[PDB]
Formats: structure tokens, C-alpha cells, sequence
């Protein structure tokens, strides 16, 4: 069996740098090149690049190279996706997945998630009274949506019990 | 400037068979451009079905194939089932890079009802319950770091 | 040939 397991989400500031992990398992890790592919929100699939994981060499698409790179700690069956000078534009699920050719064997998938800079320069200015009342109001709308998760859960559950006990 | 393009939507009925296509703007796909198909399902947990063009992945069922046909390539499902319902998306290698289609959604009518199951064997049924609780708490932490995010830039004009 | 590591 083999299996892709990248590290979970992160959230960091534009600026920033971002370090993604792909550990994969099941197989001689340095007989397949490992590639890796962004998915912003909506939107599709864009080719990163590879790396190949016998010799360590990357090879870039053309519109990732620079702030995107690739590195290895081969002895732990590691791949690494390192972001940095995070931008906005740079908020996706990226995935890593094994050759080839091409896409055989996929990751699960690590959201990144580049905060809004232009926040801190407008509530900069606000005092602690009126930022406290923002950070608390939104904890309703996080609770409200991870609830609903769990309903939708529960409403996928059931029919599988229903099936088992028919 | 190279793009690949997909049916953006199509809906097949369960049991019957459904092709998807993958269009090039270079001209005919060819064995040269190793064909990948994979699907996507909730919550973006991508499987590889195809690659170079005809080769299905090891313990993908053999119901998905891949093929070139006329000039574009193409995935057959002979015999969709109800939880192939997906987004399907194919890649295509131009010489130093991959470029993804757009993706197909794929509707297989009849699931609402949950009926389907009922025909599984409990090895699988099983399966898809065991899977259930990781999925969902995978959405949630998703949820928890989005929250993450829209207090950070708070945090950080408190913490000025 | 495909150029990847396969």
C-alpha cells in the first residue's frame, strides 16, 4: 500500500515563508520522482514541478520558480515544498504525488492559507475595545460552520449504517 | 497558452458506460503528451485512475480505461457507479511541462436516496464508514485554520 | 521519452 501523507493546514502572513511535507511510504522512495501541484480555491490544477528523488535535482515550471522550491530528506522518505515571500495569490491546497509519468499516486492535500495583510494596516489604528469585539464576533460564525460540518456528517453516517443493518 | 480542454459537465445514468475527453490546443493528443487521468472527490482527495495515456493505476477498478480517440483522449467508465460521481481531470505533458484541463464533473444520477449501498458488501460499506470520521474532521481543522486566518491580522494590531 | 523520474 502505498500512501502520500503531507503535513496539515497552515495559515501565515504574506512575507512569510511556508514549508509543506510529503512523506510517502510503500514504496523504495528513491525510485519515482515526486512532483507537486497548486490548487488555488475554485480553481484548477497548475504543475509546480518535480524533483527527482535519486539525484535531488528539481525541475521547475516556468511560472513557479523562485519562490517555489523543491528539497529532499531522503533518509526519512521526505519530500519538501518550500513557499517563500508568501503572497495572496498563493492561498491553495498543493499536493504532492508520486511518478509517473505523471500523477499516479496523490498526497492528501495541504491547504495554505496567506492571512490579509491589508487587515493589520486599517485595524492598526482601532482601539483594543473595538479589535476584541471583531476577534469575538467571529467565533459564532466559525461554530455555525463547523456544525454544520458535523450534520452533514451525522446525514452521511446513517444511510452507510441503514446499508450495513439492511 | 497551451490549455487542455475538458467537458466542464456531464451526467451519465449508473451501470452505463460514459466517455470524458481531453482536448489539446497543440492539435491531436498523442502518446507523447502520456495522458493522466484522476479524480477528485470530497474533500479534495485526488486518486490517479490513467497515465501515459492507457495504464491504469494499480487497485483503480478496471472499469476505468484510457485511450486516444480521433484526435483528443479520452476516459471510458464502462459501467459508472453511483460513487463515481467526481470531478475528473486530465493532464497532458507538452514537451518540459504538465498542463492540467479544467476538470469534468461528472453527475451519476440516482444516489440521492442512498439506495446504492444497500448492494454493497460490508468489507466495503465498512470501509466508507471508517473513512467518514478522518474526512469530516479534515473539514473541521480546515474551518479552524480559514478562522486562523481572519484573526491574524487582530491579533497582530493588538499585539502592536 | 518522457523526461520524469519513473
Amino acid at each position: 500500500q502505498i500512501q502520500l501523507v503531507q503535513s496539515g493546514p497552515e495559515v501565515q502572513k504574506p512575507g512569510e515563508t511556508v514549508r509543506i511535507s510529503c512523506k510517502a511510504s510503500g514504496y523504495t522512495f528513491t525510485t519515482a520522482g515526486m512532483q507537486w501541484v497548486q490548487k488555488m480555491p475554485g480553481k484548477s490544477l497548475k504543475w509546480i514541478g518535480w524533483i527527482n528523488t535519486r539525484s535531488g535535482v528539481p525541475k521547475y515550471a516556468e511560472d513557479f520558480k523562485g519562490r517555489f522550491a523543491f528539497s529532499l530528506e531522503t533518509s526519512a522518505s521526505i519530500a519538501y515544498l518550500h513557499i517563500n515571500n508568501l503572497k495572496n495569490e498563493d492561498t491553495a491546497t498543493y499536493f504532492c504525488a508520486r511518478e509517473g509519468p505523471g500523477f499516479v499516486y496523490w498526497g492528501q492535500g495541504t491547504l495554505v492559507t496567506v492571512s490579509s495583510g491589508s487587515d493589520y494596516e486599517f485595524l492598526k489604528s482601532w482601539t483594543v475595545e473595538d479589535l476584541q469585539k471583531r476577534l469575538l464576533a467571529l467565533d459564532p460564525m466559525m461554530e455555525q460552520e463547523i456544525e454544520e460540518i458535523r450534520q452533514k456528517c451525522q446525514s452521511k453516517r446513517q444511510p452507510i449504517l441503514d446499508a450495513i443493518e439492511a | 497558452q497551451t490549455v487542455v480542454t475538458q467537458e466542464s459537465a456531464l451526467t451519465t445514468s449508473p451501470g452505463e458506460t460514459v466517455t470524458l475527453t481531453c482536448r489539446s490546443s497543440t492539435g491531436a493528443v498523442t502518446t507523447s503528451n502520456y495522458a493522466n487521468w484522476v479524480q477528485e472527490k470530497p474533500d479534495h482527495l485526488f486518486t490517479g485512475l490513467i497515465v501515459g495515456t492507457n495504464n491504469r493505476v494499480p487497485g483503480v477498478p478496471p472499469r476505468f480505461s484510457g485511450s486516444l480517440i480521433e484526435d483528443k483522449a479520452a476516459l471510458t467508465i464502462t459501467g459508472a457507479q453511483t460513487e463515481d460521481e467526481a470531478i475528473y481531470f486530465c493532464a497532458l505533458w507538452y514537451s518540459n511541462h504538465w498542463v492540467f484541463g479544467g476538470g469534468t464533473k461528472l453527475t451519476v444520477l440516482g444516489g440521492s436516496d442512498y439506495e446504492f449501498l444497500k448492494s454493497w458488501t460490508v468489507e466495503d460499506l465498512q470501509k466508507r464508514l471508517l473513512a467518514l470520521d478522518p474526512m469530516c474532521e479534515q473539514e473541521i481543522e480546515e474551518i479552524r485554520q480559514k478562522y486562523q486566518s481572519k484573526r491574524q491580522p487582530i491579533l497582530d494590531a493588538i499585539e502592536a | 521519452g518522457y523526461p520524469g523520474q519513473v
